[PDB]
RNA sequence: UCCGUAACUUCGGGAUAAGGAUUGGCUCUAAGGGCUGGGUCGGUCGCGGCCGGCGCCUAGCAGCCGACU
RNA sequence: UACCUGGUUGAUCCUGCCAGUAGCAUAUGCUUGUCUCAAAGAUUAAGCCAUGCAUGUCUAAGUACGCACGGCCGGUACAGUGAAACUGCGAAUGGCUCAUUAAAUCAGUUAUGGUUCCUUUGGUCGCCACUUGGAUAACUGUGGUAAUUCUAGAGCUAAUACAUGCCGACGGGCGCUGACCCCCUUCGCGGGGGGGAUGCGUGCAUUUAUCAGUGGUGACUCUAGAUAACCUCGGGCCGAUCGCACGCCCCCCGUGGCGGCGACGACCAUUCGAACGUCUGCCCUAUCAACUUUCGAUGGUAGUCGCCGUGCCUACCAUGGUGACCACGGGUGACGGGGAAUCAGGGUUCGAUUCCGGAGAGGGAGCCUGAGAAACGGCUACCACAUCCAAGGAAGGCAGCAGGCGCGCAAAUUACCCACUCCCGACCCGGGGAGGUAGUGACGAAAAAUAACAAUACAGGA
RNA sequence: CAGCCGCGGUAAUUCCAGCUCCAAUAGCGUAUAUUAAAGUUGCUGCAGUUAAAAAGCUCGUAGUUGGAUCUUGGGAGCGGG
RNA sequence: GUGUUCAAAGCAGGCCCGAGCCGCCUGGAUACCGCAGCUAGGAAUAAUGGAAUAGGACCGCGGUUCUAUUUUGUUGGUUUU
RNA sequence: CGCUACUACCGAUUGGAUGGUUUAGUGAGGCCCUCGGAUCGGCCCCGCCGGGGUGCCCUGGCGGAGCGCUGA
């Protein structure tokens, strides 16, 4: 079978070594899962102990975390943009750990509105008054007013994050093992890590 | 295991076929339309009994069970009763009240034993606090002599 | 090789079961249990060979499935059950109530106790930990798990169990000046006072025990076991009191007592 | 193009030794270079013309160009 | 018991070998009365096999319309033995052989703070509910093929098989929304606070991100806690389950339970282990002096696969690693060790062989089930061999116990029993060529027969 | 015949046979490996002028082996002839 | 250690007694287990190290920094010992 | 040097026979993913029937249907 043994290689001295026994069963591999993007499809695997792994093969939704203010939400994964390990997986759109992606931004927008009550994403005159004016109400003034005013010197969002919201979609990273788990979990890029990967992408365009 | 078979399609090269007629027009072949075997045995669980006689879970089931007569056995035409499964009885109900009243216990226990929590440990916490007085003393000897 | 074992040979066996070479090929293979395989005593051996009630093994089966014998309260009808140490073996039909304590030479002698005093036992602690909800837990050496200790109980310490519902009572610590008994190695079945604990970070720790008669020896800490508050054991003890009187002394004793002790 | 190549020898060769595989169209990726700016702050008048010490991409940035493999 | 003798010469003293001398283990030759123990197809062919056995299993407690007996008792379903069939467990142990294999296996020694675990033991076990659906065996009956432990069609019938899916519980409690209301203060603003409709969520184990730092160690990114969400989707888990006897308690005129078991379950610990690692240790050969590497050789960074750590694998980088202290290559009449013979003291040689570990089941490769197997008295292919045959097709693996052929200097009875020892199972009840017991047996070891006595004589002797 | 030296060429202590004797004794011979003897593979423990044997001479890396030297007494608690 | 009829082996066995004892005494030792590895004592022998373009020690003394809670009762911030 | 017996050496023959380690081609079968969908069922899409209640649907008896989403 597809083995993982370390008796088929050479010694430290580059000397061969012979097979004093044959293939066992506890030393295996299996074919990779190579998750892509699309409607959900999972296959399940039986393994040592009588336990389970779950080969995910197609995923679209994931749980992602804006960590500065600690809010996790569920979003739809749009596209893949960069991968340090190899450069073909982006062409074929494979999700593995520490791939960089693009996702929707509406949930984090909505929470921010409901929390700090401010227009995240500058739109000239297209967005000012369908409902954010309906968001802006102070029905019990002088009791929540001091509260929301205290939730004022605590937003100060970065310039670069704003540009993403103003586009519509933002960067994230993946931190789970889907062919082992069946899930796509991860976090949002911020700070110098964000700077780093922007430089790589833009240079790739050249 | 590996085995040989023939396909589904029909041709000449066979020996025997199996055919099931579905309805009769008019003629009544003597070999297949005059005689008839009765269904050898009857149902055995209550739900199919009530499905047959339309009894509707108001009246009992025991009185309406089929009996097998002992023709040709030798001497006596005895008559026998199958046994019924999926039935409500004093035993199954006794089993149920045991488990459930014992399974309101296991959380009334662990609650009788949360009384033991509050009692055993949450007094021993209340007992070591009147102790620690050697300690707050012995670091008073550090503080303010 | 390709699975776990089920048999045991006879010249593969522990030395203190005292099996006859020229009697058979196999030995009883203690079944799986809370006590190890090397340091145990299955029920057949305690009963066919020592007590000599029965003279075969089939006889032992005919007596166990009558539900007379019972280990430490809870009856046991698995003939191959692995007895332990400081345990209790209560028939109570004819009021036997054994205790299963070592000799001085390491052989698990018989020790008869009273009807009273056969309703508790002592246990060494192996580890402690807190499970969920901050609920503490405590594991002995005989695979017996107990919630809610007193918070003044730490590892390698001894407790007295009332044997009906767990319910620890009467605990004691590990310190100098209290008795000790040995459970492994070479000084097996000896008693003494601890007097020191030399410890090394990253290896085994050590005690320097001293007996009252003058002997001073040392062991690894894991083989230790504590039974006293200082010169005061809480249990009935066997003949010999953990001494290891040398071979020349026995020679005087027996010869001089031979044809004079009778 | 990529491997592999004996006898014999004046040790230079024999050697394209012998013997095997690959060889298209289309869509992509990576690598392989140049010139310009960094002497900026005050003193000084008509973007420029002189002065003292600064930062010098001092671990190489930005901008614009170009043919091939 | 730390030992020697013959032979070069016409004679001597020396080097130096050849031969004798005592054991031990394999074969053969001659001989043989007793009795207690007792090895035995290893050496050459891990070459080939007819015939026959070596793995199955039921309790008071999973399914009982066999009609095979005959309970008993009638007909309010079923007292009771009980073949067959379904279900669960075991078949991965044991036994046999030594072909491979040279820091490999293996011995001692230490680690899993880098992982899995049936069973045992102990813990925890917060409008199908006075009980839902259809599915097939055993059975009845029509058949095929020469052929097998080949099977089809038709009619019924069960579960701890396979599915499905309730009640219980306090708006009780927790957190963030907060309509509203109030108190004090403010000219208001400010502040300093109270109660509070309606909301959404609210665990065990899963996945991820952040916050503060009950219990332990030489050693925490540990155990526990707090917050936001997720379900690893219905081929995610548990919340939550069926059976047997003994008889019953009821503010009581039918309820709530406890008593006593069995079976199964989700997590933790233990127990049997297993598997990857650390330090040191091995026979002969230089007419074997350089070897390994973009066909992973040596490191780094990121990931895939894996029960987990690791170039074990994939992409991108660096150019390293071993060697006269013997690498590399080749040979072994090479499985290793505990040990056996000889032995003043030191050593030389053997070790397949009853104990531990490893490997294999004609040579090679790949897999299903299962907690555990790359199984072989399990499956599937190619090669070599080989049995039936109606010529269409089907069945196979003695290095398991006896037996046979060949091979060769060379190696026993197609015997009896589960009574001992132990194992397995649903189990005080059933099975075991494991195992015991007789038979052949001058491989070998211990004890011990084949005459004793008194007169008659003298060869003679003290 | 005889492991070796050697016996037999008309008086054979050795051949073929008979008496007689010797050793081990229910066991004894024969062949082949393998130990001691072997201080004839030598660490304990050989040899190297002439008996077999020291490179034609010198240097030289790894290896092996390396000078002298740094607190001694006198005491103290003691027990014997 | 023990008269298995001795011995080879093997782990058993012995007592009082109408036989009453419905039982009593008992045993199933000890040593060795090269080499590496672990633990504590002694310090002759053998190897190595230390201050030479100076260094050890001194409430040492100035001072340029961070500064954890000790005091500022609880407090707002700084130096503060 | 000559006859006789035995062991080994070189030696044309692009000598020959056993094994073993491998290159290059063809490549049985098992496993994984992507497709495929003989076949066997329901909410049903309706039309023929009832009971129950309130003209309504939930359950028990009759024929067709998109081959929908499942269920295999
Ligand atoms: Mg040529
Ligand atoms: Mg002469
Ligand atoms: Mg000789
Ligand atoms: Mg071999
Ligand atoms: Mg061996
Ligand atoms: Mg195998
Ligand atoms: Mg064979
Ligand atoms: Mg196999
Ligand atoms: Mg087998
Ligand atoms: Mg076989
Ligand atoms: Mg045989
Ligand atoms: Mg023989
Ligand atoms: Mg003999
Ligand atoms: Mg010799
Ligand atoms: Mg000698
Ligand atoms: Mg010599
Ligand atoms: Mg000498
Ligand atoms: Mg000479
Ligand atoms: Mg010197």
């Amino acid at each position: 079978g597809i083995s993982r043994d370390n008796w088929h290689k050479r010694r430290k001295t580059g000397g061969k070594r012979k097979p004093y026994h044959k293939k066992r069963k506890y030393e295996l591999g299996r074919p990779a899962a190579n998750t892509k993007i699309g409607p959900r499809r999972i296959h399940t695997v039986r393994v040592r102990g009588g336990n389970k792994k779950y080969r995910a093969l197609r995923l679209d939704v994931g749980n992602f975390s804006w960590g500065s203010e600690c809010c996790t939400r569920k979003t739809r994964i749009i596209d893949v943009v960069y991968n340090a390990s190899n450069n073909e997986l982006v062409r074929t759109k494979t999700l593995v750990k520490n791939c960089i992606v693009l996702i929707d931004s509406t949930p984090y927008r909505q929470w921010y509105e409901s929390h700090y009550a401010l227009p995240l994403g500058r739109k000239k005159g297209a967005k000012l008054t369908p409902e954010e004016e309906e968001i802006l109400n102070k029905k019990r003034s002088k009791k929540i007013q001091k509260k929301y005013d205290e939730r004022k010197k605590n937003a100060k969002i970065s310039s670069l994050l704003e540009e993403q919201f103003q586009q519509g979609k933002l960067l994230a990273c993946i931190a789970s093992r889907p062919g082992q788990c069946g899930r796509a979990d991860g976090y949002v890029l911020e700070g110098k890590e964000l700077e780093f990967y922007l430089r790589k992408i833009k240079a790739r365009k050249g | 295991k590996r085995k040989s078979v023939r396909g589904c399609i029909v041709d000449a090269n066979l020996s025997v076929l199996n055919l099931v007629i579905v309805k009769k027009g008019e003629k009544d072949i003597p070999g297949l339309t005059d005689t008839t075997v009765p269904r050898r045995l009857g149902p055995k669980r209550a739900s199919r009994i009530r499905k047959l006689f339309n009894l509707s879970k108001e009246d009992d089931v025991r009185q309406y069970v089929v009996r097998k007569p002992l023709n040709k056995e030798g001497k006596k035409p005895r008559t026998k009763a199958p046994k019924i499964q999926r039935l409500v009885t004093p035993r199954v109900l006794q089993h149920k009240r045991r488990r459930i009243a014992l399974k309101k216990q296991r959380t009334k226990k662990n609650k009788e034993e949360a009384a033991e929590y509050a009692k055993l440990l949450a007094k021993r916490m209340k007992e070591a606090k009147e102790k620690r007085q050697e300690q707050i003393a012995k670091r008073r000897r550090l503080s303010s002599l | 090789a390709r699975g776990p074992k089920k048999h045991l040979k006879r010249v593969a066996a522990p030395k203190h079961w005292m099996l006859d070479k020229l009697t058979g090929v196999f030995a009883p293979r203690p079944s799986t249990g809370p006590h190890k395989l090397r340091e145990c005593l299955p029920l057949i051996i305690f009963l066919r060979n020592k007590l000599k009630y029965a003279l075969t093994g089939d006889e032992v089966k005919k007596i166990c499935m009558q539900r007379f014998i019972k280990i430490d309260g809870k009856v046991r009808a698995d003939i191959t059950y692995p007895a332990g140490f400081m345990d209790v073996i209560s028939i109570d039909k004819t009021g036997e109530n054994f205790r299963l304590i070592y000799d001085t030479k390491g052989r698990f002698a018989v020790h008869r106790i009273t009807p009273e005093e056969a309703k508790y036992k002592l246990c060494k602690v192996r580890k402690i930990f807190v499970g969920t909800k901050g609920i503490p837990h405590l594991v002995t050496h005989d695979a017996r798990t107990i919630r809610y200790p007193d918070p003044l109980i730490k590892m390698n310490d001894t407790i007295q169990i009332d044997l009906e519902t767990g319910k620890i009572t009467d605990f004691i610590k590990f310190d100098t000046g209290n008795l000790c008994m040995v459970t492994g190695g070479a000084n097996l079945g000896r008693i003494g006072v601890i007097t020191n604990r030399e410890r090394h970070p990253g290896s085994f720790d050590v005690v320097h025990v001293k007996d009252a008669n003058g002997n001073s020896f040392a062991t690894r800490l894991s083989n230790i076991f504590v039974i006293g508050k200082g010169n005061k054991p809480w249990i009935s003890l066997p003949r010999g009191k953990g001494i290891r009187l040398t071979i020349a002394e026995e020679r005087d004793k027996r010869l001089a007592a031979k044809q004079s002790s009778g």
